[PDB]
RNA sequence: AGGAUAGUGGCCUACCAUGGUUUCAACGGGUAACGGGGAAUAAGGGUUCGAUUCCGGAGAGGGAGCCUGAGAAACGGCUACCACAUCCAAGGAAGGCAGCAGGCGCGCAAAUUACCCAAUCCUAAUUCAGGGAGGUAGUGACAAUAAAUAACGAUACAGGGCCCAUUCGGGUCUUGUAAUUGGAAUGAGUACAAUGUAAAUACCUUAACGAGGAACAAUUGGAGGGCAAGUCUGGUGCCAGCAGCC
């Protein structure tokens, strides 16, 4: 649809079923106290093909799937948990850092707004651009 | 006689004479001719989301000193550029550029109030959060 | 052997559905929430009928406790009450147990699927066989 | 230039409150209000008052 | 689609809100009947007034006439019913003299006080409330319930309840259980 | 006069006439206009609104056209064109949520891709089948009803009505301060059980569990005036900032 995003992940704990209420835990969080911590559920799991997913209620662990219900509250990875003192996953760093770079102006003057969202978006999309 | 008809027939006369004097009405007229719409930055709305230009504060006004910490708003529905006051001890830190802004108006229904030259529209939520719960630490801004 | 003490009122008999209808009226002080199937075992002992003739429902108990109000009804034979009590009412004895069938999701689901196919597809497995591939 | 946003909010030295007894918030609020108003309230004062001195 | 069930408002706020005289006059009846809204007597004022003003315009009316004396003594009918007329008034017209005062005093917390009972009123309705007094076999738990005077003296403790029989209440008997090994054994 | 319609009628056609509306507002223009039963505020009189639980009307992305049928100018019917736009092996094919869900967009602004025909009812060849009509639950501080967050003591402290009395008061009635202290009462929860229901969830009934402050910890704005409540304490010093208005 217009720009929102499953989630893709693989799931080591637990399964996962549509409608579920989960904790989302940034890669800030640590169990203590205010971190990167929503607490809200997800709409639909969902498992992923060449760009159609099939809707599946109920997934164990070991699996890759998508998540369709979040990216709300991602930006680009998590790691999300149903115990309140469950730590985070390493933060997987990648060969590559985010260096070449140029300055994006809006052609016409107003579009403005459009473009603010779309920094947003598009931060979500890659997992290393800035 | 009172210098108005009172016949019982009169009733045509009587109707029409108060529909064109009810337009010396300052707000009769406000509400028939539409200037919610064709003039005035919002539709008519409570409030409107806008983005954030350009932090400015401007000139108090006699007989007052204390420049005034404002914001140049792009607002998001119509591009209008406005300026809005962020009202409270401090709260100009807590925009940057291009942060999204919700404005609501101010009191006098439309037209500027108080110490401010021209400015008729207030600050209440900055990417999403309201100034009180930011001025006060109740809550944060979202991670940029 | 508690004091139970349940009235019975507003009895009259329905022949055109063969049975006596009426609200109950459990007085059961220090005691709450008398259950339903309790609540025949000796009271067919009452109107005399045999023990799978009778029904009950409703069922709400007063505010403060000590008494709870509801309907019910009792058979001219078990026989007729297996055929005029609610299909669902009989599973909740047990005198039936109504089908597995699933989701009714999946019973539109493939009520729909259906409409796809005009005759009997048994010329369609002729079809997809021999294919698949060349 | 901007300079003084959080000049007062920041400079008061910041200080906390004091860990009190819990007042009773319910019905029994609007009675020790009669109380502390009509009964041995002793807030008199030439005529009355609210805070003190 | 449905149907409408519909819902009335039980209160009217005061016009001026700080008027010196009536903010004290309120607060010296939840004093006086342990209330703890101002809501709970604009409740009683508004409804009064609903009531005082909805018989305003039943004496313009002139005499004998047919809806004044139906709705009449079946109005009054309903107002010592519920004890706040009398029944050596029993003649229509002290009605527009009632004040908020007389309804508070039926209220079934402030009944409690009145026969013996509670000894205090802020006493009565932490009571009330507390699946204690019941009408007739019948527990109510309502600080207003306005009491009949055909209902003033069924009005007792609750047989559920300490207070009543048969129940000794959790605060007590979780006590005097833990005094089983010190007893002796 | 005729044609056409189920039928009256400039409805249409041939011929003929020059009439028809209007300052008692015709005609035009605007409506951020579906109409109404109603909603809000109201001493009275009125002022503002009515997309929306009922009734009537109008539409099914926009126009027009038509089939079948008693009934459609139907759209979960077909056909053409206009606007979008799906799939393809490039040959072709297929489209219509302002139905229920769900999503995009728009925005200040509005919920779950859940369960079910048990109820209300509707349809059918029909007692059975079907119904996102409708009902159940989820979300839900739109609005409304009722009304927890404490009660009562003791001790120590604080003041004052009193037969026989010269009274530190000898005795009095009630009454407030402080982490000084006591034993009762309870649901918010949590939970066997039944009840509840189509099956469930909460409601009500309820075995057992569930209260002393650092809690089962109430908020929102205010304290010059209007306008209820500070000539308190510290900070700043026409700065920060408050201020509907002054
Ligand atoms: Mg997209
Ligand atoms: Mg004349
Ligand atoms: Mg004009
Ligand atoms: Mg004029
Ligand atoms: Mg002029
Ligand atoms: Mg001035
Ligand atoms: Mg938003
Ligand atoms: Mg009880
Ligand atoms: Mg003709
Ligand atoms: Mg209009
Ligand atoms: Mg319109
Ligand atoms: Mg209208
Ligand atoms: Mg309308
Ligand atoms: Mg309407
Ligand atoms: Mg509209
Ligand atoms: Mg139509
Ligand atoms: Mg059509
Ligand atoms: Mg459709
Ligand atoms: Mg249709
Ligand atoms: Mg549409
Ligand atoms: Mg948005
Ligand atoms: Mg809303
Ligand atoms: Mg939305
Ligand atoms: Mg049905
Ligand atoms: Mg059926
Ligand atoms: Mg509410
Ligand atoms: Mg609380
Ligand atoms: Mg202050
Ligand atoms: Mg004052
Ligand atoms: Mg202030």
């Amino acid at each position: 649809d217009k720009g929102r995003f499953y989630a893709f992940g693989r799931v080591f704990a637990g399964t996962v079923k549509s409608g579920q209420k989960v904790r989302i835990q940034g890669p800030n969080y640590v169990p203590g106290k205010k971190d990167d911590l929503f607490i809200k559920a997800i709409q639909r799991v969902v498992l992923m093909m060449g760009r159609f997913v099939e809707p599946i209620d109920d997934c164990p662990a070991g699996n890759i799937i998508g998540l369709v219900g979040i990216d709300q509250f991602l930006l680009k990875t998590g790691t999300l948990t149903t115990s309140e003192t469950a730590h985070n996953m390493k933060v997987m760093k990648f060969s590559v850092s985010p260096v070449v770079q140029v300055a994006v102006e809006v052609k016409n003057a107003n579009d403005l707004p459009k473009l603010v969202e779309g920094l947003k978006r598009l931060s979500k999309s890659d997992p290393c651009v800035l | 006689g009172k210098g108005k008809p009172r016949g019982l027939n009169s009733a045509r006369k009587l109707r029409v004479h108060r529909r064109n004097n009810r337009w010396a009405e300052n707000n009769y007229k406000k509400r028939l001719l539409g200037t919610a719409f064709k003039s005035s930055p919002f539709g008519g709305s409570s409030h409107a989301k806008g983005i954030v230009l350009e932090k400015l504060g401007i000139e108090s006004k006699q007989p007052n000193s204390a420049i005034r910490k404002c914001v140049r708003v792009q607002l998001i529905k119509n591009g209008k550029k406005v300026t809005a006051f962020v009202p409270n001890d401090g709260c100009l830190n807590f925009v940057d550029e291009n942060d999204e802004v919700l404005l609501a108006g101010f009191g006098r229904k439309g037209k500027a109030k108080g110490d401010i030259p021209g400015v008729r529209f207030k600050v209440v939520k900055v990417s999403g959060v309201s100034l009180l719960a930011l001025w006060k630490e109740k809550k944060e801004k979202p991670r940029s | 052997s508690d004091a139970v003490t349940i009235r019975t009122r507003k009895v009259i008999s329905n022949p055109l559905l063969a049975r006596k209808q009426f609200v109950v009226d459990v007085l059961h002080p220090n005691r709450a929430n008398v259950s339903k199937d309790e609540l025949r075992e000796k009271l067919a002992e009452v109107y005399k009928a045999e023990k799978d003739a009778v029904s009950v429902f409703g069922f709400r108990t007063q505010f403060g406790g000590g008494k709870s109000v509801g309907f019910g009804l009792v058979y001219n034979s078990v026989a007729e009450a297996k055929k005029f009590e609610p299909t669902y009412r009989l599973v909740r004895y047990g005198l039936a147990e109504k089908v597995e069938k699933a989701s009714r999701q999946q019973r539109k689901q493939k009520k729909n699927r259906d409409k796809k196919i005009f005759g009997t597809g048994k010329r369609l497995a002729k079809k997809v066989a021999r294919r698949n591939a060349d | 230039s901007l300079a003084r946003a959080g000049k007062v909010k920041s400079q008061t030295p910041k200080v906390e409150k004091t860990e009190k007894p819990k007042k009773p918030k319910g019905r029994a609020y609007k009675r020790l209000l009669y109380t502390r108003r009509f009964v041995n309230v002793t807030l008199v004062n030439g005529k009355r008052r609210m805070n003190p001195g | 689609p449905r149907a409408p069930r519909t819902y009335s408002k039980t209160y009217s706020t005061p016009k001026r809100p700080y008027e010196s005289s009536r903010l004290d006059a309120e607060l010296k009846l939840a004093g006086e009947f342990g209330l703890k809204n101002k809501k709970e007597i604009y409740r009683i004022s508004f409804q009064l007034s609903k009531i005082r003003r909805a018989a305003r315009d039943l004496l313009t009316r002139d005499e004998k006439d047919p809806k004044r004396l139906f709705e009449g003594n079946a109005l009054i009918r309903r107002l010592v019913r519920v004890g706040v007329l009398s029944e050596d008034k029993k003649k229509l017209d002290y009605v527009l003299a009632l004040k908020v005062e007389d309804f508070l005093e039926r209220r079934l917390q402030t009944q409690v006080y009145k026969l013996g009972l509670a000894k205090s009123v802020h006493h009565a309705r932490v009571l009330i409330t507390q699946r204690h007094i019941a009408v007739g076999k019948q527990i109510v738990n309502i600080p207003s319930f306005m009491v009949r005077l055909d209902s003033e003296k069924h009005i007792d403790f609750a047989p559920t309840s300490p207070f009543g029989g048969a129940r000794p209440g959790r605060v007590a008997r979780r006590n005097a259980a833990r005094k089983a090994e010190a007893s002796g054994e």
